[PDB]
């Protein structure tokens, strides 16, 4: 069978007579009835340009005897045919030869009556079927010899009986008809302006979440034929699909057809953009409906390569093949977008990935990005991706792979921050998840992972227990996380407005643990820089932090090891703060709090200091009377 | 005069929004009828109104009888755009009425409790200041929180007159409804009716009401 | 000419205002501002970004018409010489504001090729696609319907790509609700235009012949000069009116924009209603129409040259339809030509991307926490159905900044109704109450009465009404499930009844 | 009052979203 070409359809829609002259014989044979209706019938427009258009329509109408066939068909009396149709409709509400043979031998009025009876019977059968898909067989409509003239007669019926034959009901009846996809393509080719109405009626009568039904498959194929014959409005059809929340496999088919039409390797593909917008968009019903679609495609255990799900999965895999090289510079944002889409796939839509998909996922995890803020974002999402789905790594090969990768990361934590310029959000979330693992704050682990991902999924606590066994033994020890914490830069412009879980909370908990003085790590530089950079209002952790700090300066960590002692802030630094303007107001308020608590704690707890015999530098009277 | 001007502006706006030529005709007929009622009632003071909207419109009145409503509202629009501003002669030491409910206080969180369908009598004690015809004008309005307004008239023995032009309203208001799940707030306000419509001139008070179901 | 590169930013802002009022001031002296632009690079060292942004804004205002390729190449030369990405992004945003979509497309392409993050990338990409589609729309020829619909199809393909990438950029935080909804309504407007011009072209597809074949041409039974085309005109009129209703909905749900953006949305709804009235008063019954624009129109009190241009187009369409109201029979000989002319003018005026589509201010919100019996899950709340039900709704208003930037909240009209969850849809209780928040917290008690066995859904609305008094339908519109069971003694008595 | 009221170009007026974009894109600081 030959479908109507898009060039022919745009020529018909734009009514360009030179274009219609440029089209060749078979498409004009397909498009005869409307053109001869144009050339014979009384014109609504009487303009002279339309007169030249009409004589050129005659010029191209040279050479066809089906013109005379349509002449006879128009000569049949439509009022009598209509009233007989109405009476037969009322009766239905209340031939030895085959149908093709009767169509052939019987004259044009009997032909019209028989095709009208078949269409009306199919319409009534659908209307009593009430959306239940059936199959209706007619040898006239299934005889490949007589398809052309049969479709011409159907076009004449549609053009002659608007009220008796609603075009949307005709479209549904022909959807039930076996060759009615080709028939409807010819119908919309003859009547171009009803294309949107036809597509709307099809998707309104379509099913919600079944692409495996026969009727759903036929509707999908018909709309695919329509979008193939009109590629310009294919994305519009996709738009109404998204609006009406029907036929998601059909929407995927449109997306794949358009990404086959357009080859733009510079940007992110419209497939990735469209699926990401559906899965991560604000429309809850669309997200749930598409998730149900992915669930059905996943639970479909049959490996059918013509499935649109396997099609778009393969297209995504090939796009990842194009992305994956050392990682290139400009590919990083595209890779991160693909990662977010994949997380949308297995997290909220529950697509189980196969072993090669998982291997490529681990390769993309362990890919080394350049030292950019984009690379920082990429590695943050990658670490959260693996933490979210530790199920991706199964074999010891990928186990030692991600161990080596994470070892490389913890060697390049502050290096990445220093090269980027932005504070290490990745390093600080590493610090947070480190003490979350140590104190078994798995709920906080889950919440931080979801917040980093920007989308809510549920994650397995036993999988996080396995990752805890990986994480807390050889990757992160007490001294390792201590060094990591002291090399984390401070939270810039710290206040109570910036909410969350903070490195200041981490440092406070560590100093409660006294691990800094246990592993001999200087903390006064970190405290000094954070408090010098702090502004107003006040984050409520600062005062207990400073009190624990001053208690750690005086009281040693261990009885057996009295030497465990943090060095206090130097009076030269206190002068540099109190020069005043260079600093804030909250900074020297906290510094005054620290020094006064220092003096009071020295003159209160002097018994332990006497037992220690390491009396620290009591501050000078010059410092005391330079402080206002 | 100002009320006529208001009706004219409302007619102009409905003319802007309305497509029906016969609704326009009806509104025009009623508006001109009200203008005729105004001039018939106030034959006088037409010399007192100089360069006035109403008197210039009375001069142009027969052409409005002749003409279609479209040009009627067009001329009325321009006419009232550059019509006038009238002087308002200030009278002697007049006062505006003021109603203040001193009882119930309404700050009580202790609800008033009864059984379903039965009525509770709530005293209303208010001071009215500078009201003429108080027993016929001052009426009580109670809003039940299911949204309905009950209008209670006081009997004319409830209007004590201790002094000149200052009255006290002491009355009963009968509140009943079906049972409620929790206590709610019933609105009590003093409406002033004329002769045709009502005007609130008191601060509303909220009273906590809670009906219980039957005990057995 | 005579300035020392400090006051130039200030007078550039000022002359931008003056040319924003009167358009001729830019195309009068296009050249000298480009000369100052070319001397910028070796003229400035300290606020290069600021004066670059200002003078690029005014070069767009000056070249409100189609921008010269040489001029934009010089602009790109200086920007690629010395600029911040944030700088050139602000030039791009001003280009989107004025309407120079080709330059906008180029700048969005460069910023897209850099970016760093994901929603940022998708946001820039969507902006790029709308700029490209608007470039295609500006590439239009007068009185050529086939080329016009081809350009429409191309631009609609590019909005489809852009709106997909915009939904990709959408996040639970900073959700682009206004942006997505406004661009979707623009898409639907252009789809309606394409469908209307398609039916206009198919007017000559023997519809009068179908009418004359079905019924007598003289004294037509379906209509006087009846037509399936007239039926499609009725469909288009109803669709356009629905689109105008959606625009009114978008505006009244936005409520947060400034005067320029709210005015611009009003103009888009104006265009939609113009097409609706044109197709209603010309194709449909003109005697029943009988409408003449006997009112003041064409005053230059507008706040934008864009607004003036749409207003002039409106005056042109009104005068043409008022001339052609009674000339022809309903066969629509040149009525289709008049409609096509209106469409071509309305698409020749390009667009104006606006501030609330961009940076948003005065972000006000209503929390609107109801406090019934607390339904932590979606379990419905049992009521005895004999007494009543109380609601105890509560709302607290929050402001992202200085609350009174444009509109100060005055009163909150809460609106509560019921619905029968188990299938007149329980539309009996249609309450609304106008609570005035004295402070930023308020509560109000509602009583619901129902004696129905099935589950019900209860819906509330905020209806924030401002100082001068507007509807402004914003707010959460949350819903609560309520169960309804009855006394066993009551059921036994009813069974005995 | 300021010189021009419809000024999209001002620092403290602009909101959180393209403040974050400003942070990123000032960090970037170039176009090809």
């Amino acid at each position: 069978l030959q479908f109507v070409s898009p060039f022919a359809f745009e020529a018909m829609q734009k009514v360009d007579v030179v274009c219609l002259a440029s089209l060749s014989d078979p498409e004009l044979r397909l498009l005869l009835p409307c053109l001869v209706r144009m050339a014979l019938c009384a014109p609504a427009d009487q303009s002279q340009s339309w007169a030249q258009d009409k004589k050129l329509i005659l010029r191209l109408l040279s050479g066809v005897e089906a013109v005379n066939s349509i002449v006879a068909l128009l000569s049949v009396d439509f009022h009598a045919l209509e009233q007989d149709a109405s009476k037969e409709q009322q009766l239905r509400h209340k031939l030895q030869h085959g149908l093709t043979l009767e169509f052939e031998h019987s004259d044009s009025p009997r032909r019209l009556r028989l095709v009208l009876s078949e269409l009306l019977a199919i319409m009534n059968k659908v209307s009593e079927s009430n959306g239940e898909f059936f199959f209706k067989s007619s040898e006239l409509f299934e005889s490949p010899v007589y398809l052309e003239e049969a479709a011409d007669v159907l076009c004449i019926l549609q053009a002659e009986l608007p009220s008796l034959l609603p075009i949307v009901d005709v479209a549904e009846a022909l959807l039930h008809v076996r060759n009615g996809a080709w028939f409807l393509c010819l119908l919309v080719a003859n009547v171009p302006d009803s294309f949107n109405e036809v597509c709307r009626g099809l998707i309104k009568n379509g099913e919600r979440q079944d692409e495996e039904s026969l009727g759903g498959r036929r509707r999908t194929d018909a709309l695919r034929f329509l979008c193939k014959m009109n590629p310009s409005q294919a994305l519009k059809v996709r738009g109404m699909v998204v609006e009406e929340c029907h036929l998601p496999g059909l929407g995927v088919a449109l997306t794949l057809d358009h990404t086959k039409n357009e080859a733009c390797e510079d940007g992110v593909s419209d497939l990735v953009c469209f699926v990401s917008g559906l899965l991560l968009g604000t429309n809850a019903k669309v997200r749930t409906w598409f998730g149900t679609f992915i669930r059905n495609g996943q639970q479909r255990k049959r490996e059918t390569s013509s499935s649109v799900l396997w099609q778009m999965r393969r297209q995504l895999l090939l796009e990842l093949m194009g992305i994956l090289p050392g990682l290139k510079e400009e590919h990083v944002v595209k890779a991160s977008a693909l990662l977010r889409l994949y997380c949308a796939l297995m997290g909220i839509a529950g697509l189980k990935p196969t072993e090669e998909e998982a291997e490529q996922l681990l390769q993309l995890m362990t890919s080394r990005p350049p030292a950019t803020p984009a690379g920082v974002r990429f590695v943050s999402l990658s670490f959260c991706m693996l933490l979210a789905f530790s199920t991706l790594v199964s074999t010891p090969e990928q186990e030692q792979l991600m161990v080596v990768w994470l070892s490389w990361m913890i060697k390049e934590e502050a290096y990445f921050e220093s090269t980027s310029g932005v504070s290490a959000s990745f390093g600080e979330m590493l610090l947070l998840v480190a003490m979350y693992f140590h104190s078994n704050q798995l709920s906080a682990i889950i919440d931080l992972v979801c917040s980093t991902l920007g989308m809510k999924i549920v994650i397995k606590p036993s999988s996080l227990s396995r990752m805890k066994t990986i994480f807390t033994q050889e990757i992160f020890t007490e001294q390792v996380v201590t060094a990591h914490a002291v090399r984390v830069p401070v939270t810039s412009n710290l206040s109570a407005n910036i909410t969350g879980f903070l490195p200041i909370h981490c440092i406070y908990q560590l100093l409660r643990s006294r691990s800094f003085t246990k592993h001999k790590v200087s903390i006064k530089d970190w405290i000094y820089r954070q408090l010098c950079e702090t502004s107003t209002p006040l984050h409520p952790q600062l005062l207990p932090l400073i009190d624990v700090y001053i208690n750690s300066i005086l009281t040693p960590a261990s009885k057996s090891n009295p030497e465990a002692t943090n060095q206090p802030v130097t009076e030269q630094e206190i002068l540099n703060i109190f020069q005043g303007q260079r600093f804030s107001i909250t900074a020297q308020l906290l510094v005054l709090y620290y020094i006064l608590s220092y003096e009071e704690a020295l003159l209160a707890n002097t018994k332990t200091l006497a037992a220690m015999q390491r009396k620290p530098k009591s501050y000078s009277s010059s410092l005391m009377d330079q402080i206002p | 005069h100002m009320r006529l001007q208001a009706k004219a502006l409302q007619l102009i706006v409905t003319a802007r929004t309305t497509r029906g030529l016969d609704p326009l005709f009806g509104m025009c007929e009623k508006f001109l009828q009200e203008v005729d009622f105004f001039q018939r009632y106030f034959i006088a003071d037409l010399p007192h109104l100089q360069d006035s909207f109403v008197d210039k419109l009375l001069d142009l009145m027969p052409r409005l009888m002749t003409s279609k409503p479209a040009e009627v509202v067009k001329i009325l629009q321009t006419m009232l755009r550059q019509s006038a501003f009238l002087h308002l002669p200030l009278p002697e030491q007049i006062h505006k009425a003021s109603a203040t409910i001193i009882e119930p206080a309404g700050e009580s969180d202790n609800p008033l409790r009864f059984t379903s369908g039965l009525v509770v009598a709530l005293d209303v004690d208010a001071t009215l200041e500078h009201v003429q015809d108080p027993q016929n004008t001052v009426k009580v309005q109670v809003l039940y929180p299911d949204g309905q307004a009950q209008m209670i008239h006081p009997k004319p023995a409830d209007f004590r007159n201790p002094g000149p032009g200052r009255h006290r309203l002491i009355t009963q208001v009968y509140l009943s409804h079906t049972a409620w799940t929790e206590a709610c707030q019933v609105e009590v306000r003093l409406l002033l009716a004329y002769n045709e419509g009502t005007i609130p001139f008191s601060k509303p008070v909220k009273v906590y009401i809670m009906p219980k179901p039957a005990r057995r | 000419h005579s300035a020392q590169d400090a006051a130039r930013i200030l007078m550039c802002h000022c002359l931008a205002a003056i040319a924003m009022q009167l358009p001729v001031l830019g195309d009068g002296m296009l050249g000298d501002l480009m000369e100052l632009y070319k001397v910028i690079g070796r003229s400035a060292t300290d606020k290069q970004q600021e004066l670059l942004v200002s003078l690029a804004t005014v070069i767009f205002v000056a070249s409100q018409k189609a921008l010269s390729v040489e001029s934009k190449a010089v602009i790109k030369q200086q920007l690629e010489s010395v600029s911040n990405g944030w700088t050139v992004y602000r030039i791009a945003r001003q280009a989107s504001r004025m309407g120079n979509h080709d330059m906008a497309k180029e700048l969005y392409q460069s910023l897209l090729t850099q970016v760093a993050s994901e929603h940022f990338y998708f946001w820039l990409n969507s902006l790029k696609e709308f700029s490209h589609a608007e470039q295609c729309l500006t590439g239009l020829q007068e009185e050529n319907y086939s080329s016009a619909l081809s350009c429409i199809a191309e631009s609609l393909k590019f909005y489809h790509k852009g709106i997909a990438s915009l939904t990709a950029a959408s996040t639970p935080l900073n959700p682009l609700s206004f942006q997505c909804e406004f661009v979707k309504l623009r898409i639907d407007l252009l789809q309606a235009f394409s469908q209307l011009i398609c039916t206009c072209n198919s007017l000559k597809t023997s519809p009068p012949p179908a009418i004359a074949t079905t019924i007598a041409m003289t004294l037509g039974n379906d209509l006087q000069r009846c037509g399936r085309i007239s039926n499609q005109m009725k469909q288009s009129m109803e669709e356009f009116r629905s689109l105008a209703s959606r625009y009114g909905d978008l505006y009244q749900a936005s409520f947060d924009a400034d005067s320029a953006t709210l005015r611009n949305v009003e103009l888009q709804q104006q265009s939609c209603l113009l097409i609706s009235h044109a197709i209603e008063a010309l194709i449909l019954d003109p005697e029943s129409a009988s409408f003449q624009e006997y009112g003041s129109t064409g005053t230059a009190h507008a706040d934008s040259e864009y607004e003036r241009r749409m207003m002039s187009v409106y005056n042109h369409v009104l005068e043409e339809v008022e001339s052609l109201n009674r000339k022809y029979t309903p066969v629509s000989y040149m009525h289709t030509a008049c409609l096509c002319n209106a469409i071509i003018a309305l698409l020749k005026v390009p667009l104006s991307f606006q501030r609330y589509f961009f940076q948003k201010l005065q972000s006000t919100s209503i929390k609107l926490a109801l406090s019934p019996s607390p339904r932590n899950p979606a379990e419905p709340i049992a009521v005895q159905n004999n007494q009543q039900l109380a609601l105890k709704v509560e709302g607290v208003v929050q402001h992202g900044s200085k609350p009174g930037l444009f509109r100060k909240i005055q009163s909150v009209c809460l609106n509560v109704s019921s619905t029968l969850q188990s299938k007149i849809d329980n539309m009996t209780n249609e309450m609304e109450q106008r609570v005035e928040p004295h402070n930023d917290y308020f509560s109000t008690q509602f009583l619901l009465n129902f004696a129905i066995l099935g589950t019900h859904n209860i819906t509330v609305e905020s209806s924030v009404k401002d100082a001068n008094g507007i509807v402004w339908k914003t707010g959460p519109r949350t819903t609560i499930f309520v169960k309804s069971l009855e006394d066993p003694y009551s059921q036994q008595i009813r069974l005995q009844q | 009052a300021h010189v021009w009221e419809d000024n999209w170009d001002d620092d403290n007026v602009e909101d959180d979203f393209s403040n974050q974009l400003r942070a990123e894109l000032e960090k970037h600081g170039y176009k090809m």
